[PDB]
């Protein structure tokens, strides 16, 4: 298991990231909760090789896998770099994704450093 | 609100069937426990919802929010689907009192500016004021939950 | 299955149920647990039509539908007193008054 | 076990006592009579299919049907139910 501050910290840093909502009061990290099945939508997982939602990274901190903030950001990046291949540039899934992430690395050096 | 759908993502094949001679109009309560309505049913039809695990549903005559029962209560929520088999709400009529059934049927004949021309005591011009109402419903049904 | 019932007699109503398949003999032994009249001394009527004895409700033209419980089918009955029976006679019910104006 | 209701016009009304306590008004005023001044026979007679109607539906996973009212007589039923409480 992790040291109960390093694991309190995640949870903050992630809520942030997923309460985060723009000015019109949608929440942006919405859509990226959940995965498409592979049922669903089959092509997501013909072009990612390394899928991941929040979900799976909430639960990484529950079952204690990320070992450091470093293991963390790393699958978030992935989360939006995922995001950014399959979605094309200037679709508004990957503006949010952008926002994601400087909405984790900001809100990592403020509730971390 | 203790009345709300649970966001629980997870899907549940749902028939509505309107076994009642009113036209029914289906109320989701959304997350926050706010009511939300969705297209009416006629009478004797049924269509196959897709809705979710957790939610609720209540149901209503469209025109006059008379209320009705569904699976012989007041609420409607499904388990999950048991190998993809669909769950039924059964929309009936209840057994109204013969008091509100009366009260139902006067509204139904005069326009409620006239109520008090009625040749009838004044407290039954209130009780016919006091239309059926979902929120007020829900109030009740609020109360009973938690006792 | 049920049939729902008014068993009239002059200014007299029974609201009373029995299956379809019951015959009229049945129908006038519970006339008796009320009345006290035994069924010798009954007859019973769809409309005018004397109802047979050993009919059952079901083919003297009662049925679950027609005969409900919010809209009850009704059985005349007349009685016999020294060896004569009555003509049916059922007093009919009070009026409902002009309805409203502010109700058209 | 029966019981006896009589109209104002005197007509009488004889259902199964089970059936007449769906009033609560019925339960207190009850030989097992019981004269209406204020409610005539065409309104009575309606009050006592309410009483055969509610009986067989109530805790009913049937189906039910709509209980008829009609406007002629709809006034004086709201009024008389309303003194029943039922």
């Amino acid at each position: 298991p992790n040291p109960p501050k390093l694991t309190k910290q995640m949870n903050a840093i992630i809520d942030t990231v997923i309460n985060y909502k723009d000015s019109s009061g949608r929440q942006l990290s919405e859509v990226f909760i959940q995965l498409p099945s592979r049922k669903e939508l089959p092509e997501y997982y013909e072009l990612i090789r390394k899928p991941v939602d929040f979900k799976k990274i909430k639960e990484r901190i529950r079952n204690h896998k990320y070992r450091s903030l470093g293991d963390l950001e790393k699958d978030v990046m992935l989360l939006c770099h995922n995001a950014q291949t399959f979605n094309l540039e200037g679709s508004q899934i990957y503006e949010d994704s952008i926002v994601l992430q400087s909405v984790f690395k900001s809100a990592r050096q403020k509730i971390a450093k | 609100p203790v009345l709300r759908s649970v966001n629980s993502r997870e899907p549940s094949q749902v028939i509505f069937c309107n076994r009642s001679p009113r036209v029914v109009l289906p109320v989701w309560l959304n997350f926050d426990g706010e009511p939300q309505p969705y297209p009416t049913l006629p009478p004797g039809t049924g269509r196959r919802i897709h809705s979710y695990r957790g939610h609720l549903w209540l149901f209503r005559d469209a025109g006059t929010h008379d209320g009705l029962l569904v699976n012989q209560t007041e609420l409607f929520v499904p388990s999950l689907n048991v190998d993809g088999q669909p769950i039924f709400a059964n929309i009936t009529l209840p057994v109204y009192t013969l008091k509100e059934r009366c009260l139902q049927v006067v509204r139904s004949l005069v326009k409620p500016e006239n109520y008090r021309r009625l040749d009838i005591v004044r407290s039954l011009y209130e009780d016919l004021e006091d239309h059926p109402n979902v929120q007020k419903d829900l109030e009740r049904l609020t109360q009973e939950r938690i006792a | 299955m049920d049939v729902f019932l008014m068993i009239r007699r002059h200014k007299t109503t029974i609201f009373t149920d029995a299956k379809e398949s019951s015959t009229v003999f049945e129908l006038k032994r519970i006339v008796e647990g009320i009345l006290k009249r035994p069924p010798d001394e009954q007859r019973l009527y769809k409309d005018d039509q004397l109802l047979d004895d050993g009919k059952t409700l079901g083919e003297c033209g009662f049925t679950s539908q027609t005969a409900r419980p919010q809209a009850p089918a009704t059985v005349g009955l007349a009685f016999r007193a020294d060896d004569t029976f009555e003509a049916l006679c059922i007093e009919p019910f009070s009026s409902p008054p002009e309805l409203p104006d502010v109700m058209k | 076990m029966y019981v006896k209701l009589i109209s104002s016009d005197g007509h009488e009304f004889i259902v199964k006592r089970e059936h007449a306590l769906t009033s609560g008004t019925i339960k207190a005023m009850l030989t097992n009579e019981v004269n209406f001044r204020e409610i005539p026979s065409h309104v009575l007679s309606k009050v006592c299919m309410y009483f055969t109607y509610k009986v067989r539906y109530t805790n009913s996973s049937t189906e039910i049907p709509e209980f008829p009212i009609a406007p002629e007589i709809a006034l004086e039923l709201l009024m008389a139910a309303n003194f029943l409480d039922c």
